[PDB]
RNA sequence: GGACGGUGGCCAUGGAAGUCGGAAUCCGCUAAGGAGUGUGUAACAACUCACCUGCCGAAUCAACUAGCCCUGAAAAUGGAU
């Protein structure tokens, strides 16, 4: 695995931290990133999201890459700066969408109550989109 | 309330005989005879059958304290059967983070002497109860085994050896030394 | 709510097995949700797969069996964590998939190893700060290039004994395959037919 | 130094249990109420404390 | 035995990832699973619970209530149904 590999995720988003953020604690798992890998990364990560943004990083043995995961919490609170059916259809488009699922719908109602942060009058009587997505 | 009728079956196995004197029990099996009274509780104990040795304990007009009684007497003769057919073997392992334990098992396996407990100079002799045999296990390099017919006399004998070894004046949760049954079973596995 | 769960679970089961002509009973082992979630998502394309209370299965099969004979020989054989895979494909196409996905389940604490393993003498791989384990389990290991290797083999485990905490996390922190076990098929049951 | 399943074993006896609140009596660790009179048998029961 | 996926759910952040805290309680797999009753890990992790399932084959559980008894209930010369 080229000696050292980069599974380990991370919790770090919005302000770029760096010394204040946790990186140089994950920093001696690794060696690679330290201060140059940290900031190259936030560089990248500083948007998509503004939150928090749970992310995966990719090493490639000189800088590191970043994709963050499509949550649901993450993308809603990037979209907020009323229902907006059409922006939480289209965003779970391009997500893993696993979800123990067994229809499309699943996903949406998944979602609709993930934003209940009422959004649960579609959840208790939706008509709309069942195979939209397949 | 008084119930009218409290009562439980013992099977007894082939290789064994019960005799009835009263409310004593004689157990003799193949490694001996228990015989063991129970004229403090006021049951009618019968053996059935010349078939199978059914022994059935009977209360009448019981209340709730005489009831708990039955079960006692039923669960006190299956443990004569077992230890008259199987026996009963106490496996107990002593227990130390600086000084050894050391066991001397004197005359017969009747004698327990515990020598180096937390390294004080006081010898432990415990004197076990008629029946039970000690000894050192060649299984395990930390072990007791005793062995004998009667559970109640065979773990007698295993709670004086566990508390002989008792720490005191210092944090038991610390200095957690002494001997300590580890198994209780049977010989011969039967 | 429990009565309503009870009788639209009784539904399910009365419509599953008219719908679905042919079924495997299948005995569930000490398996995980995960392997649960991942059962079901490789099996829900062709086929499908229940996994209930045995009493509601034995009495969906026996109260309702009036609309179709030769169903009562189950019941003297449906006992202990077994439920029903549904298909309509053959024997040799369920049952090949269904052996081949087996996930290889590590040696979790508590758990009996009617299989029988032994680690061999090859680098660990890992950082020189983890002896702490094989010298407690008794194990003779020397700093090599930085990191620990196993001079000797040695006996890790017998058959049918319990597994301790230490051999374990032993066989969770070496990455190597140990005893597995899964979702196996006890027998069939293609309309009535009984075979392995 | 003591194993781990020796270091349990001693601990079955030592530290597993419970103690009544009232009278500090050291009873076996599914207790729901205290053995001894002096208390009242009451069921004011707490864990023994461990050294972590 | 399982006690999950999104999700190491959002705002709290220096780790709080289910459990130092603020809100809300989604969906699906279904046998069930609280985006958590507790232990704890610096934090991970590893356990436990409520929830379901397997073995077990006949009744069981909970909260109150009030009779007697017990705890509550310690004083001086030796002593008073
Ligand atoms: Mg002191
Ligand atoms: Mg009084
Ligand atoms: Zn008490």
């Amino acid at each position: 695995p080229n000696e050292i590999k980069v599974v380990y995720l991370r919790c770090t988003g919005g302000e770029v931290g760096a010394t204040s953020a946790l990186a140089p604690k994950i920093g001696p798992l690794g060696l690679s990133p330290k201060k140059v890998g940290d900031d190259i990364a936030k560089a990248t990560g500083d948007w998509k999201g503004l939150r928090i943004t749970v992310k995966l990083t990719i090493q490639n043995r000189q800088a590191q890459i970043e994709v963050v995961p499509s949550a649901s919490a993450l993308i809603i609170k990037a979209l907020k700066e009323i229902t907006f059916d059409e922006i939480v259809n289209i965003a779970r488009q391009m997500r893993h969408r696993s979800l123990a699922r067994e229809l499309s719908g699943t996903i949406k109602e998944i979602l609709g109550t993930a934003q209940s942060v009422h959004p649960h009058d579609i959840i208790d009587d939706i008509n709309s989109g069942a195979v939209e997505c397949p | 309330m008084k119930t009218i009728l409290s009562n439980q079956t013992v099977d007894i196995p082939e290789n064994v005989d019960i005799t009835l004197k009263g409310r004593t029990v004689i157990v003799k099996g193949p490694r001996g005879t228990l015989r063991r009274d129970f004229n403090h509780i006021n049951v009618e104990l019968s053996l059935l059958g010349k078939k199978k040795k059914r022994l059935r304990v009977d209360k009448w007009w019981g209340n709730r304290k005489e009831l708990a009684t039955v079960r006692t007497i039923c669960s006190h003769v299956q443990n004569m059967i077992k230890g008259v057919t199987l026996g009963f073997r106490y496996k107990m392992r002593s227990v130390y983070a600086h000084f050894p334990i050391n066991v001397v098992i004197q005359e017969n396996g009747s004698l327990v002497e515990i020598r180096n407990f937390l390294g004080e100079k006081y010898i432990r002799r415990v004197r076990m109860r008629p029946g039970v045999a000690c000894s050192v296990s060649q299984a395990q390099k930390d072990e007791l085994i005793l062995e004998g017919n009667d559970i109640e006399l065979v773990s007698n004998s295993a709670a004086l050896i566990q508390q002989a070894t008792t720490v005191k004046n210092k944090d038991i949760r610390k200095f957690l030394d002494g001997i300590y049954v580890s198994e209780k079973g049977t010989v011969q596995q039967a | 709510d429990r009565a309503t769960w009870k009788s639209n679970y009784f539904l399910k089961i009365i419509q599953l097995l008219d719908d679905y002509p042919k079924c495997f009973i299948v005995g569930a082992d000490n398996v995980g949700s995960k392997q649960m979630q991942q059962i079901r998502m490789s099996l829900r394309g062709k086929a499908v797969v229940l996994m209930g209370k045995n009493t509601m299965m034995r009495k969906a099969i026996r109260g309702h069996l009036e609309n179709n004979p030769a169903l009562e020989k189950l019941l003297p054989h449906i006992r202990g964590n077994v439920g029903f895979v549904f298909t309509k494909e053959d024997l040799t196409e369920i049952r090949d998939m269904l052996l081949a996905n087996k996930v290889p389940a590590a040696a979790r604490a508590g758990a009996i190893a009617p299989c029988e393993v032994t680690v061999p003498a090859q680098n660990t791989g890992l950082g020189p700060e983890k002896t702490s384990f094989f010298q407690a389990l008794g194990i003779t290991t020397k700093i090599s290039r930085g990191t620990i290797e196993i001079l000797s083999d040695v006996q890790l485990i017998k058959t049918g004994d319990k597994v301790g905490a230490s051999e374990a996390t032993l066989l969770n922190m070496l990455n190597i395959s140990p005893f597995s076990f899964g979702l196996v098929i006890q027998q069939v049951f293609d309309n009535g037919s009984i075979y392995n | 130094i003591i194993e781990p399943s020796l270091r349990q074993l001693a601990q079955k006896y030592n530290c597993d249990k419970m103690i009544c609140r009232k009278c500090y009596a050291r009873l076996h660790p599914r207790a729901v109420n205290c053995r001894k009179k002096k208390c009242g048998h009451t069921n004011n029961l707490r864990p023994k404390k461990k050294v972590k």
